[PDB]
């Protein structure tokens, strides 16, 4: 066994490395202190961290919807502690019940909502510039940035672009443990079953292609530890034994290989279209399709099965059958 | 048919069974003992699927299922056709994936590498195993199985979700949820990153671990480390199935209600009820 | 947290689709001792005599009956609602054709809506039918009820906590949750789909794309709709201590034919019965009850599934009393 | 009916599902599967025109790599073809372990000192590193004997290589017992307990054949690679019945 893939046996301690940036070496807040226990699985090395105002712009705008969300909570519960502590997963922050359309809901029936959304999206456009400005300072590419604006565009889709394509607030994800949970049955429901939609399919495909990629790609790394394989970017720019050993396993299992770089895209694309995937399936929803079964039979993709118990005839279109 | 650096690697050895009468490669396949066996399962399973379709409605591969035996017939054989051509095909899917575990060893062992990629190939064997062995012994059928068709297999998954009224407050679950996020999640971060130093663009130079260290630190206040972050993907994705594998096991043999009563335990305490 | 094994389950449609119910035996063995304690049939007897409508004053229903039979309905109806008060709960000694006592006037009317159920809703209630013991189980005030807002305990024989009381309005969240089998779902659908027939149950659209002029701003129905749904859907499962298979395949809820098993019919007329119960012979005895009986909107308690389910896809797992009492119907 | 009518009335939907699949199938066959082509090809005895362009990195210390590499390998005349067919293994034509063949095998990487961002040699024992230090609560293995596969002490722990750039040790040096001589070994082969070091991975005596250094107080890309193989060859190499079924 390399023990060295379960655990560090024997943890260096050295000086704190800087690398300059274009800007910023003055934002970085706070002195590094080192953690025995975290060392052993991984750096133990905390801090410092960049601030920048991208950061305090994330953290004033988040703060403000988390306030709106707990405010609201403890409204549901008329502020009694003990009662929010119970039943804190069940407590939650609504879209409007009534159909305003597009109108600006009251605060009572969904303006909250509106609000806390607001503010979560000018969170995340803060942080998705803090991802982006910190590669660039640091001479990197930006593959992290496209990555993180492909989620970014996919909450965006459930959030408002989808409500405002078919015209109401009423279709938003509310805030809540439970309540968000809940949307997802309700969503699926109204649209005829999203196991009936191809963009459903892709999105699975692609995140259980995650699971399969990290598991084999991570096991591929510690299998060849003893070679130097964690220390990838000099793999990539000078073929070491680790990825000619690593390329090899694969080639005579599968009879096909990726690079030590090349994989890293197989990653990167197979994350990127769980989100795109997804994306997609909300724009068509509402919009195209009203029930994914029924465009399935309509394409005559959907399967039917023997009676067991007998065929049930609508008792709503029998002769002389009430409303 | 080698590559450029292939041929130095080439040699006898590593075998578990039948010492060198299968030591051998056909274009870049390994064969093995296992490799052999593997195939042998395949053609089974492939020829009893052929056997079946051919017996049922259509030959479009995507209405195509073969599925487990009613409920009646418990853990006993079932008529070809009534489910058990479905235990036939499970028995030579097992067959195939455990000789594909055992052929990865060989081909480690003859690199001189780790087994851990095998290792990690047992949990999806173990949670298919879940599905389609461990909780229907529980249960007492193998109707309790799902079916061996595309589409087919997803109506499957739908109605033993619904068996349990809302699938989503299964606490194993949400536990097997969360790890599916956040490892899609931390593939996306680890690809980026290492293709934001091998290509900042516009001919600028190549950047460094200490690059790597630098942006992680600068943007959350932690770097975990190259090596670990390989050790943390196969544990984020193992986690998916071996946290999954409780919700699904507890779905009948140990709960029969829905998932959301469960949390009774917690709303309904006496000093706050 | 857990419940052990072994479990009991069924078979609801084709081979590998996952369908049918789920039960603990313990849970099964307690509701089937429960509901043992249904009564026997009293001892039948021969319609000797003139009928009661030309010997008793006041008998506006059971009139075509005869002395022996009629007597031998009231002391059923007597073990049936009111076995602790007996006879007198109803009845003045002094004058039995005196309607002074409240309880009088309301059980005429019960006579009335029991016989409406064995007659008009067999499509419901088949021949197995009801009796006052279906609903009342030996109390006067039946121990499941709805008020037009949620109310904890849902059996009204437990005594209420602090929180459960209806005034407590930090208990709300709790008071809906237990109704819809502890979901989060944010809506009472015994007022918005059981009360009355204002709301539809169906959502899902019955065609592939979007209908023009259906699908757009105001003119959709909010989603909202769906969720009120589902949470009739987690009810109406607890109330039978079932689950969505036993009624529906999840591949397409919104689909009959091989989609749905018969339960699921059974089921809707279950829904108009419970509308025509409420709207017809249950609201309007609000004018009939003392304020004790009635909720903060001034409303008299109405059904729900459970009234007469307590949580058994049949009541009682099925026991009859309808060819004992062919006077509680059905009458041709 | 009508010869070549299909049962389809066309929607978005159903034109947005071709598209997908064309996207899927072109991104994975004609740009993910040409990366993967990048190393290794074109391919050899004893595909042309579906490999990209080489590729040019500007390194981080001057100089620029142009990948696939044109550096030979150069252990072709250490196996032998004992079979006409392709798919037959090859024969070790001296000792494999000191050839460096199969499991043994180096690559061909750079003889040069990888170096940390500032320019200093990343990986250098703790005598020249004098700013790091062993963590309290680890063993400090300076002293200890390394107890090879054969249960005998093959020598004693000297130092310790730091990786200067990541702050993780990669290498033990001990003294072979019997020799004048300094042996590396990767952490990865070194089972570390309070009292010794267990090196299961090659006998006592065959820590006199492990690739040496050039220099004592720092290590080339191909040394690493050299030292690396070594103990991996004792796996299949180290006793003639490790190479044997466990049949
Ligand atoms: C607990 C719930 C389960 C589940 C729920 C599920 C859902 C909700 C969805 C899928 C979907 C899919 N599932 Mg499924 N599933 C599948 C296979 C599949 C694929 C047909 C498809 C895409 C999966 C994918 O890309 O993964 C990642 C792997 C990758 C990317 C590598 C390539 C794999 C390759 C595409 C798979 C092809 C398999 C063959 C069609 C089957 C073998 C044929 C034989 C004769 C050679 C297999 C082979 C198994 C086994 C053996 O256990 C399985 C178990 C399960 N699935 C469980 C029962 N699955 C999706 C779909 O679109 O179905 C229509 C989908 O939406
Ligand atoms: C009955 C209900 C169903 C349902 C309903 C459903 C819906 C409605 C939708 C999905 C979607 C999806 N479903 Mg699905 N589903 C899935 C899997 C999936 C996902 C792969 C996919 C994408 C969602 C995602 O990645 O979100 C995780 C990632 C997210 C949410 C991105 C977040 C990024 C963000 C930047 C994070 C920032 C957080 C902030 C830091 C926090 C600050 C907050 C404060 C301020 C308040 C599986 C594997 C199964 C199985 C095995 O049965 C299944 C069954 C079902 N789904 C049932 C059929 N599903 C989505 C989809 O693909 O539609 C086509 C989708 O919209
Ligand atoms: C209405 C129904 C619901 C449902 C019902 C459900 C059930 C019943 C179960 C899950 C399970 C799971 N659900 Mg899930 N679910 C999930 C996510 C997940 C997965 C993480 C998890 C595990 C999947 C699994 O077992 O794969 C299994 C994959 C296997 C076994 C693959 C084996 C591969 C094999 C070894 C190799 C095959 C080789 C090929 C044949 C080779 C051929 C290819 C080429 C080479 C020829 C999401 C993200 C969502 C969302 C967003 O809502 C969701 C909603 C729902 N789920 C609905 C609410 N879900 C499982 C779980 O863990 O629950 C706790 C589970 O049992
Ligand atoms: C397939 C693609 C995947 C994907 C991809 C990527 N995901 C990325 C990136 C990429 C590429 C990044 O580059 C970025 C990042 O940086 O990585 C470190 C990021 C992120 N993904 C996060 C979460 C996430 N990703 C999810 C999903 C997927 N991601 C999918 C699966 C999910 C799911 C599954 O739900 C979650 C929950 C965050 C960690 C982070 C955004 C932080 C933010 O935008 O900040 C918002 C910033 C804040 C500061 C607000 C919160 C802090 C408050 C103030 C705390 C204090 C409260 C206090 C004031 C109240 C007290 C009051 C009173 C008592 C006194
Ligand atoms: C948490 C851990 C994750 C994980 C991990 C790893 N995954 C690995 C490894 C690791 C480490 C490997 O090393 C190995 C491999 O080589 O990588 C290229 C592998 C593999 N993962 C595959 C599929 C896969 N992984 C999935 C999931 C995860 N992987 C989870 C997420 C999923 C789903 C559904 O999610 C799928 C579909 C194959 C491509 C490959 C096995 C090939 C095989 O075994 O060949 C041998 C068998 C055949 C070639 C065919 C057998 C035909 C049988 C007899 C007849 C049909 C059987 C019947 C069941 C069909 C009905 C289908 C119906 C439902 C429609
Ligand atoms: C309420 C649940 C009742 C109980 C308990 C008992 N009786 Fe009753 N009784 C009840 C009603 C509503 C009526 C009128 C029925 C109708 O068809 O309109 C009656 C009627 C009688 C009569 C006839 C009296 C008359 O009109 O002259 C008798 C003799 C009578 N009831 C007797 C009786 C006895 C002996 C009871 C205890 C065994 C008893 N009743 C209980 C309502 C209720
Ligand atoms: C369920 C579908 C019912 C059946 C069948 C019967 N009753 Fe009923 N009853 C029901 C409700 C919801 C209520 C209102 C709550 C209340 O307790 O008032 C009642 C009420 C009565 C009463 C008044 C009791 C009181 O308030 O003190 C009586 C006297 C009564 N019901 C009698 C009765 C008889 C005799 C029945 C069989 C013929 C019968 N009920 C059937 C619900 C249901
Ligand atoms: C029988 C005892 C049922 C059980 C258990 C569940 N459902 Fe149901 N459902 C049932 C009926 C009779 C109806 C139709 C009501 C009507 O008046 O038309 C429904 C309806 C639905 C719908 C809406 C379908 C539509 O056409 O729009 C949905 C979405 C639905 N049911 C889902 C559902 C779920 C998720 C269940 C378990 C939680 C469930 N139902 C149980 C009958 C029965
Ligand atoms: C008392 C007046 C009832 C009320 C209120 C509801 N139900 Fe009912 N139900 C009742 C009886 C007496 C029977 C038995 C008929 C028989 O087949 O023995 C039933 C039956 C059903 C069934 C069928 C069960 C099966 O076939 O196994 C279902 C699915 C059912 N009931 C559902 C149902 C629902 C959803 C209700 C609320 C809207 C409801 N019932 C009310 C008596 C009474
Ligand atoms: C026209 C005008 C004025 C404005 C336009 C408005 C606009 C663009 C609105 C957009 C709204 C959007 C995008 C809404 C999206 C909502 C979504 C996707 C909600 C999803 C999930 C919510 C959850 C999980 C809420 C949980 C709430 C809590 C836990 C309470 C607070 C505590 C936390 C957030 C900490 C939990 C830790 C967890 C984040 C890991
Ligand atoms: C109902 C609709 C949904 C359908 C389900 C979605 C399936 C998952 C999607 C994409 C996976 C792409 C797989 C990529 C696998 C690689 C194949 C390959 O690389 O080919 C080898 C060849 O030898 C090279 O020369
Ligand atoms: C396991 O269950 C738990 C809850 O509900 C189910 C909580 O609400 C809470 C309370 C959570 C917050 C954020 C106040 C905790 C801690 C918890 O552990
Ligand atoms: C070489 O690869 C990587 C690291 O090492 C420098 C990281 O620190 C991290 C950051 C890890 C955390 C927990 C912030 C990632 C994602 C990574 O891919
Ligand atoms: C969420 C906590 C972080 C810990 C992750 C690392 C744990 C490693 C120890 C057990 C697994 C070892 N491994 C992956 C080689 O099997
Ligand atoms: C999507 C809208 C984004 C919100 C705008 C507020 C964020 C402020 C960012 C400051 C810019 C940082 N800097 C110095 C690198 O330019
Ligand atoms: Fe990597």
């Amino acid at each position: 066994a390399d023990y060295q893939t379960i655990y560090t046996q024997i943890q260096a301690r050295g000086p704190h490395i800087t690398v300059s940036g274009e800007w910023g070496d003055n934002d970085r807040v706070g002195k590094p202190f080192y953690s025995y226990w975290l060392g052993k699985i991984g750096d133990a090395q905390i801090g410092p961290i960049y601030l920048g105002a991208s950061g305090i712009a994330a953290f004033a705008f988040g703060s403000t919807a988390i306030l709106i969300i707990l405010f609201n909570m403890a409204a549901e519960v008329h502020f009694d502690p003990l009662q929010f502590f119970r039943q804190f997963f069940w407590l939650g922050l609504y879209p409007p019940k009534a159909q305003y359309g597009m109108g600006i809901p009251p605060l009572h029936d969904g303006g909250w909502w509106l609000m806390a959304g607001l503010f979560m999206t000018l969170s995340l456009g803060s942080w998705w510039i803090r991802v982006y400005s910190r590669a660039r300072a640091l001479g990197l590419g930006t593959h992290i940035a496209w990555n993180f604006a492909a989620a970014i565009f996919f909450v965006l889709c459930i959030g408002c672009i989808h409500p405002t394509l078919v015209g109401s607030w009423s279709e938003g994800v509310p805030f809540g443990i439970w309540p968000h949970i809940d949307w997802l049955t309700a969503f699926s429901i109204r649209y005829g079953n999203f196991y009936y939609c191809p963009w459903h399919g892709f999105s699975i495909g692609f995140a259980y292609g995650c699971g399969l990629l990290f598991a084999a790609h991570g096991a591929t790394i510690l299998a060849v530890a003893r070679f130097g394989g964690d220390r990838e970017i000099e793999q990539i720019t000078d073929r070491g034994t680790a990825v000619e050993r690593a390329a090899l396993f694969w080639r005579w299992t599968i009879g096909f290989n990726a690079t030590i770089e090349s994989v890293h895209r197989w990653g990167w694309f197979f994350s990127l279209m769980v989100m795109v995937s997804a994306s997609v399936g909300i724009l068509l929803t509402g919009t195209f399709v009203d029930n994914w079964y029924l465009w399935c039979v309509k394409h005559g993709a959907a399967p039917d099965y023997p009676a067991y118990l007998p065929a049930t005839p609508d008792p709503a279109s029998l002769p002389g059958a009430p409303k | 048919a080698l590559l450029s650096f292939e041929r130095k690697y080439r040699v006898r050895g590593g075998t578990l069974i039948g010492g060198d009468l299968f030591d051998f490669w056909v274009g870049p396949y390994f064969v093995g003992f296992f490799g052999v066996s593997a195939i042998f399962f395949i053609f089974l399973g492939v020829s009893l699927i052929g056997y079946a379709a051919s017996q049922g409605p259509t030959w479009d591969p995507f209405a195509i299922s073969i599925n487990p035996p009613d409920l009646k017939y418990g853990l006993g054989a079932a008529p070809l056709l009534e489910g058990g051509f479905w235990q036939a095909i499970t028995v030579c899917a097992l067959g195939a994936f455990i000789s594909w575990m055992l052929r990865e060893v060989e081909i480690s062992r003859k690199l001189g590498i780790g087994w851990h990629v095998p290792l990690a190939f047992c949990v999806p064997i173990f949670m298919f195993c879940v599905l389609q062995v461990f909780r229907p012994l529980l249960l007492g059928s193998w109707g309790h199985a799902f079916p061996y068709g595309i589409l087919s297999h997803l109506d499957w998954v739908n109605n033993f979700g619904y068996q349990y009224l809302n699938w989503h407050y299964n606490p194993g679950h949400m536990s097997s949820v969360s790890f599916l996020f956040v490892n899609a999640m931390a593939l996306g971060l680890h690809g980026g990153l290492i293709l934001s130093v091998a290509n900042p663009g516009d001919g600028d130079k190549v950047k460094t671990a200490e690059h790597e260290n630098q942006y992680f630190r600068d943007v959350v206040g932690y770097s975990i480390g190259a090596l670990s972050i390989h050790r943390l993907g196969l544990f984020l994705a193992s986690n998916i199935f071996l946290t999954g594998a409780f919700g699904t096991i507890a779905s009948g043999p140990f709960w029969t209600r829905g998932w959301p009563e469960w949390w009774g335990w917690w709303l309904d305490i006496p000093f706050w009820s | 947290c857990f419940e052990p094994p072994p479990a009991t389950t069924t078979q609801t449609g084709f081979r590998g689709l996952s369908m049918g119910e789920v039960l603990h035996p313990a849970t099964v063995k307690a509701k089937k001792e429960r509901d043992a304690q249904y009564p026997p049939a009293l001892a039948a007897v021969k319609a000797e005599g003139p009928p009661v409508s030309q010997v008793y004053k006041n008998v506006k229903v059971l009139g075509n009956l005869t002395e022996a039979e009629f007597l031998r309905t009231m002391t059923a109806i007597t073990e049936w609602v009111s076995p602790q008060e007996g006879c007198t709960y109803c009845h003045d000694e002094n004058n039995l054709a005196s309607e002074a006592k409240y309880p009088y006037v309301v059980a005429r009317r019960m006579l009335e809506m029991t016989r409406a159920i064995n007659t008009n809703w067999t499509q419901h209630v088949a021949q197995t039918g009801v009796t006052c013991y279906t609903c009342h189980r030996g109390t006067p005030l039946p121990p499941y009820v709805r008020y037009l807002e949620p109310t904890l305990p849902l059996n009204n024989r437990e005594t209420p906590t602090h929180v459960e009381r209806v005034e407590t309005r930090s208990g709300y969240v709790v008071r809906l949750a237990k109704y819809t089998a502890y979901s989060a779902l944010n809506y009472d659908p015994f007022t918005m789909f059981l009360a009355n027939d204002k709301r539809q149950v169906r959502v899902v659209p019955q065609t592939a794309l979007p209908l023009v002029g259906v699908s757009r701003g105001k003119e959709r129905r909010p989603l909202s709709d769906a969720y009120a749904t589902f949470a009739l859907m987690m009810s109406i499962s607890d109330s039978l201590g079932t689950n969505c298979t036993f009624c529906h395949n999840a591949q397409t809820f919104e689909s009959w034919g091989k989609k749905s098993t018969p339960q699921r019919a059974i089921a809707w007329w279950g829904i108009r019965m419970v509308r025509d119960l409420n709207m017809n012979y249950l609201a309007p005895l609000n004018a009939s009850l003392p304020a004790s009986r009635l909720g903060r909107q001034g409303e008299a308690p109405q059904a729900d599934c459970r009234t007469c389910h307590q949580g058994v896809t049949k009541p009682l797992f099925g026991a009859s009393r309808l060819k004992d009492y062919p006077e509680l119907g059905p009458i041709k | 009916m009508y010869h070549g009518a299909l049962a389809q009335h066309l929607d978005i939907a159903q034109l947005v599902w071709y598209a997908q699949w064309l996207v899927i199938w072109t991104v994975v066959l004609l740009y993910l599967r040409r990366e993967d082509r990048r190393e290794g090809y074109p391919l050899v005895e004893p595909q042309v025109y579906e490999l990209p362009y080489p590729k040019t990195f500007v390194l981080p210390h001057g100089g620029t790599v142009t990948v696939p590499r044109r550096r030979p390998e150069t252990r072709e005349l250490k196996l032998a073809q004992t079979d006409g067919f392709e798919g037959a293994p090859l024969q070790p034509t001296g000792n494999p372990l000191v050839d460096a063949v199969g499991p043994a095998s180096y690559a061909e990487r750079a003889e040069v000192v990888d170096a940390t961002v500032d320019g200093k040699a990343k990986i250098v024992p703790l005598r020249v590193a004098t700013d790091f230090s062993i963590a309290e609560g680890d063993v400090d293995p300076r002293g200890l004997p390394v107890v090879a596969a054969d249960g005998v002490e093959a020598g004693t722990v000297t130092d310790l290589w730091v990786d200067r750039s990541e702050h993780y040790f990669r290498y033990l040096e001990l003294s072979v017992a019997g020799s004048a001589r300094t042996a590396l070994i990767p952490l990865g082969f070194c089972d570390v307990k309070k009292d010794k070091i267990v090196v299961t991975s090659i006998l006592s005596e065959q820590f006199a054949n492990v690739p040496r250094l050039q220099s004592r107080d720092q290590i080339t890309l191909r040394e690493e690679d050299k030292v690396s193989a070594y103990y991996a060859g004792g796996l299949l190499y180290a006793t003639p019945e490790r190479a044997e079924s466990l049949l």
